[PDB]
RNA sequence: UUUUUU
């Protein structure tokens, strides 16, 4: 739960670093975030699909 | 408690008001009665097969290491006789077969 | 923010060894969905994907070495594929039987491409030209001509008049089926290409090298769109969506991303192949993508639209 | 390069950036007296030594190419005396001296490099200098060794491990696993090493033999398509197909189940000519490898029987220059094929003229072993054995060690096939002892030592030697199918001659633990004669 | 090159094998095929050069 | 009158070229001490100390390229070798009979070390995982591994739940044999390690360094209790001696230094070996060192206890 | 010692 809470908010950190005008962090948080969903930690959920 | 929840299973399964959910107050104590029960067996031969076909269907999709990990075997070891546990502390994947 | 993709299913071992190409063809009208792939055998295995699972239909064979391309028509039924067995022996996908054999080495035929009417069946040689056989009518009608290297890539565009080629050491060639002159050259990148497609309505072409890089031009003049690079290693494939708004590519770093074009930006990333990705591709209304591999999978995602 | 002097010229050559490239363009064209003009009009015009020092190394290879080797080698010297060396200087002066066939110059700069330069960090041209300077003595043993010691030093490296592939393939290919393996791992220590990893332990596999557990999907059929999807340019890969598809058919022959992959040479020869025809110069290397392309094409068409093309083939080649005794050898044995095929006797006149073709191109001790079987054929043994003589004493004075290994053997089959026939003047054997007594010398050859055993048991048939020798012959493990069951067939027959039920139920015991169909059905057949 | 003929009885006994010698790559491995013919080497000219 | 530390031998030609390992046993008490050496020649010489020299017991092969790593056996009289082609062998050292032949794939062993009790047989991995394969009855019983780069240098603890993994990008690794679980991980130098030495009462684990400089650590921690500044160029191989008094190490620069713990000062330094030195080991008790160069001589130096 | 969301 936890490391799902933070793939979202350092989803959201990408979204205001390119208002900011930081592009040194949006692109250091759009990799943080896609090295951190990989497995059943991302399962898709059974109701879902 | 273990000889509590067994004569109360007892004195359960000799009527038909078997689908009981016990409300427990701490993860530990929760899953540790669960572990604790240990023979019932309250499950025929064919919803075996449905129980094993359908579980293996909807884990078979997620890969290897992911698959054979302390929690999945144990729950479904209980599952397999017809016994769950749901509290927080679970993978989202089990809580969901429970359910 | 982005979409809920994700696996549907995984065959576990199809053939015995490497699995070099994919097609994905929903060839009749009603709801067939046949797929067909073809590996380091014989083996051209002609799969149909019915419901929810893949069931083997077909193990049709007449290769003597392992099969380097395959193609599916989208009117007749029908196949074709090409080895490093100097054959081109094109099947019927009906009754599990071959109809013909041309005999085309590696100076006649690389990789194959069928016509948007499914008439005309391109190859790439090795001298430098693209030749042009006929299905159901013989051989070898004509030949288009780039003074170049041996060449890996060819495309078609979906509404015909188009037709591309890649090549060892980077260049790209457009020519334009109607009368055959070469409109342009790109220079493109400086490592083979081995993988291109349009897009449909034909004005966007994708490129993908050997460096990582997908090139994205524009078609009817010289302008280039943008580099994406998100790879790392080279990049196998790419196949364009029905709608003109994505496309997945596979790399040799065992991953399969799905880029859009509007933004130029990957939105997912799939992490599930152990071994390099050697075919990728989508299905009729693009929902689902296949994705064949080094190690012995076919791998079925789920890309809602 | 006629544009670029075109537009070098218009510009005043007054700075180095100018001279420097007119000087490496007019290089390029040609004309090296008038980029040895321009490098020095750039040497008089320096600053920054170390560009003084590059110059003065331009200035020798360009001299070198005209010849003047006397020149560009005091030249390079004259560079060596700044005060620092430039480890370009030290390469060039290796290979000047590697192009003039003395290793005094050589070493002395390898030295002389290794001593003082550590900011290098290529750390392969180091070792292929090395490798290349013990070569040129001949020593082929070292060489292997002096790669093997830059491995041991930095195990990462892809291309240490690729290169000692290579050399084992080249130099001693008696490692050939060792080769396979150190392959494999440069392969998979990265990715575009794949190309040529992947073609250099294909032919350490061919060279192996079949020394595996008949395994699937890591045979050297399996390696060299994948070898051939990853990088379809070069011709290396080509003929490795061509290779791998004939041994291909002969393993399954010795198996005996069914020949596969049949009609493609033509195809896989157009394909290396093409793909020659696009490499900027090896020259040496090229010919050699359109040579035994070739060549292997012919045999490869006669073998699986389509004459007609191998001679169409062979005529098309001489028809288009002057005769070149090798490839008339072949359209001697394409044409000599169909003849011979069918029991007829041949005439000396047609013999003669094959045996002179052959001195004609003679250094090649596979002419002189197929000359030889030509003989036998007909049956002349003495002149068999003279020609399997020279091929043996060509295949000694080499060096190599396969031919030597090859030719022993094959007199000792004429020897022991002669003995067959129950033939009189008894020196057939004494022969037969020589030869295997000196395959034995060499290695552990199996065959040899079932060939005593054939010739103890056919001479002086006797009792116990001969079933002594045939049995440690068939029960010790570590023998190849075929030999095991040769030399169990002539003991069971022997053991039957000398009755003995119990070991007879006992040979056929190690005939069920193993698969066998007719030692024992033979078996059944003699125990009611 | 002295006897210029040989006469020999082809089956000289119908029970015993003719031997057939095979012979697998560059470094020493023979095999005994069974049926009579030529000698059959694998990669007659060589290895390739690579 | 003082008993200095003296040559007191040379052997001109062990070998025919460099010589990589070198194993001291001192398994039987009568006069045996065994002493095995792996040269790259693809030959193990077994040699025994009689008297006051060395005589060649025999000389025992099969091998591909050089010999790597060979190690001798304290509990049976037992030896094992390693090669670069990753195979390994076990030698009776009664008849030199090759008791078993453990093979092994591209790539799975580098170096070789017994478990105390002479059950495991330990090895390094070209790709990180350290497996190990149960002596003379099983393969590959079990793969112990990490992520990392290349493993040059291995060590097992006397006591035993210890197990030290050198990395050639300079990180140690030490797993408890209980049940797998990584104990704690040394960041280490910043280049290769090379050789890996404990203590008997294991509690000080000593690392050599490509930079030349020897670190101590204690196993309870990460303690970087020590630096050792004596060595110019590369450090090859440390050993220990059967009591925690001082170490001796091998470097690169054709030097042999014994250092101490308790004073951290080079007591003192050898001067043979014209070519640089890759193995030194001790006997049984303090008294005797061995070492092989890459010059082909053995040299075996007293130093009293 | 229970429970939770952008």
């Amino acid at each position: 739960r936890c490391i799902q809470r933070l793939a979202e908010m350092c989803r959201s950190l990408r979204g205001a670093a390119r208002l900011v005008g930081e592009p040194v962090l949006g692109a250091k948080m759009e990799t943080a975030a896609t090295l951190l969903r990989r497995d059943i930690v991302f399962a898709a959920s059974l109701y879902t699909q | 408690d273990r000889g509590v929840y067994l004569s109360l299973l007892a004195s359960l399964r000799t009527r038909a008001q078997l689908p009981v959910v016990v409300f427990t107050f701490s993860r530990g104590r929760c899953d540790e009665q669960a572990s604790g029960l240990t023979s019932l067996d309250l499950t025929t031969s064919s919803e075996k097969s449905e129980i094993h076909l359908f579980l293996q269907r909807c884990l078979a999709r997620l890969r290897g290491s992911d698959r054979q990990l302390p929690q999945v075997l144990h729950m479904s070891e209980l599952l397999n006789r017809g016994l769950g546990v749901h509290h927080s502390g679970i993978l989202p994947i089990l809580k969901e077969i429970v359910e | 923010m982005t979409n809920q993709y994700g696996i549907l299913f995984k065959q576990e071992q199809a053939h015995d060894d490497a699995i070099w190409s994919v097609a994905w063809g929903t060839n009749k009208k009603e709801n067939s969905e046949t797929v067909v792939t073809g590996s380091l055998d014989d083996l051209v295995k002609v799969w149909k994907w019915r419901d929810e699972r893949l069931d083997l239909q077909w193990s049709l064979e007449g290769h003597q070495l392992g099969v380097v391309s395959v193609d599916i028509s989208h009117t007749l039924p029908i196949a074709a594929s090409s080895s490093l067995d100097a054959h081109i022996r094109l099947w019927d996908l009906e009754n599990g039987k071959q109809i013909k054999s041309i005999d085309a080495g590696p100076v006649d035929a690389w990789t194959l491409a069928f016509s948007p009417d499914s008439q005309y069946l391109a190859t790439g040689t090795h001298v430098g030209k693209v030749n042009i056989f006929g299905v159901e009518s013989g051989k070898k009608e004509y030949s288009l001509d780039t003074r170049g290297k041996f060449i890996l890539s060819i495309a078609y565009s979906p509404d015909g008049k188009y037709l591309a080629s890649g090549a060892i050491d980077g260049i790209i060639n457009i020519f334009d089926i109607a009368t055959g002159k070469l409109l342009h050259t790109l220079e493109g990148h400086a490592m083979p290409i081995r993988s291109l497609t349009f897009s449909p309505d034909s004005q966007l072409l994708v490129t993908a090298s050997d460096d990582g890089y997908i090139k994205i031009y524009d078609v009817q003049h010289a302008n280039l769109a943008g580099t994406l690079s998100g790879h790392a290693s080279w990049v196998l494939n790419v196949a364009f969506c029905p709608d003109d708004t994505h496309f997945v590519s596979s790399s040799s770093d065992k991953s399969v991303k799905v880029w859009d074009v509007g933004t130029r930006t990957c939105v997912h990333t799939f992490f599930d192949h152990q071994d390099q990705v050697w075919g990728v591709k989508y299905n009729g209304n693009g929902s689902k993508i296949v994705s064949v591999g080094d190690d012995q999978e076919i791998h079925i995602y789920d890309c809602p639209i | 390069y006629d544009k670029a002097i075109q537009a070098f010229k218009s510009t005043p050559l007054e700075v180095l950036e100018d001279i420097i490239g007119f000087a490496l363009a007019l290089f390029m064209k040609g004309l090296y007296k008038e980029s040895s003009k321009a490098y020095e009009r750039a040497l008089s015009i320096v600053e920054s030594e170390q560009d003084k020092a590059h110059i003065l190394t331009a200035l020798a290879i360009t001299e070198y190419k005209q010849g003047k080797t006397d020149v560009a080698k005091t030249l390079l010297f004259k560079c060596s005396i700044l005060k620092e060396p430039t480890t370009e200087s030290l390469q060039a002066l290796c290979a000047l001296g590697l192009a003039m066939q003395d290793a005094t110059l050589s070493k002395a700069a390898l030295n002389e490099l290794l001593k003082h330069i550590k900011h290098k960090d290529s750390n392969y041209q180091r070792c292929l200098l090395t490798s290349a300077i013990y070569a040129l003595q001949g020593r082929s043993v070292a060489v292997q060794k002096q790669i093997s010691k830059a491995v041991h030093s930095n195990p990462g490296d892809p291309a240490l491990w690729s290169l000692l592939s290579r050399v084992v393939a080249q130099y001693a290919q008696r490692n050939a696993k060792g080769g396979v393996v150190a392959g494999n791992v440069a392969h998979i220590l990265d990715s575009n090493h794949g190309k040529k990893a992947l073609l250099y332990t294909a032919v350490n596999q061919l060279a192996m033999g079949s020394s595996s557990a008949e395994d699937e999907k890591n045979t050297a059929l399996k390696t060299i398509q994948k070898a051939a999807l990853l990088s379809p340019g070069d011709p290396a890969i080509w003929a490795g197909l061509m290779a791998a598809c004939h041994a291909d058919d002969k393993l399954a022959l010795v198996n005996n189940t069914q020949p596969k992959r049949i009609d493609l040479y033509l195809a896989l020869l157009s394909a290396v000519s093409a793909s020659i025809k696009d490499e900027k110069f090896f020259e040496n290397y090229n010919q050699s490898l359109e040579k035994w392309s070739l060549s292997q094409a012919v045999t490869g068409l006669i073998d699986t029987g389509r004459i007609s093309e191998a001679e169409t083939l062979c005529t098309k080649n001489l028809k288009s220059n002057p005769d070149q005794p090798a490839v008339i050898l072949l359209l001697r044995q394409v044409q000599c094929k169909p003849l011979l095929e069918s029991q007829k006797p041949l005439p000396d006149a047609v013999l003669e003229e094959l045996q002179k073709t052959v001195m004609s191109n003679s250094t090649s001790v596979p002419a002189w072993q197929w000359l030889a079987h030509v003989y036998q054929s007909q049956g002349m043994m003495r002149a068999a054995e003279m020609c399997y003589r020279k091929s043996l004493q060509l295949a000694s004075q080499r060096g190599s060690w396969s031919g030597k290994l090859s030719s022993l053997l094959r007199l000792a089959l004429l020897a022991l096939k002669v003995c067959m026939a129950n033939i009189s003047n008894d020196h057939w054997p004494s022969l037969v002892q020589e030869a295997t007594t000196e395959a034995l010398k060499l290695c552990f050859c199996p065959l040899a030592v079932l060939l005593q055993a054939l010739l103890q048991f056919k001479r002086k048939m006797g009792a116990r030697e001969t079933r002594r020798l045939l049995e440690r012959v068939v029960y010790q493990p570590g023998y190849p199918k075929s030999i095991a069951s040769t030399a169990r067939w002539y003991l069971l027959r022997h053991l039957y001659a000398k009755d003995d039920y119990e070991l007879i139920d006992v040979l056929v015991n190690n005939a069920k633990t193993h698969g066998d169909t007719r030692a024992l059905e033979l078996n059944q057949r003699l125990s009611s004669q | 090159m002295m006897e210029t003929e040989r006469l020999v009885l082809p089956p000289p006994d119908p029970l015993d094998l003719p031997l057939r010698a095979v012979e697998l790559g560059c470094t020493g491995h023979w095999e005994l095929l069974n049926l009579p013919g030529a000698p059959e080497s694998s990669l007659p000219h060589g290895l390739p050069p690579c």
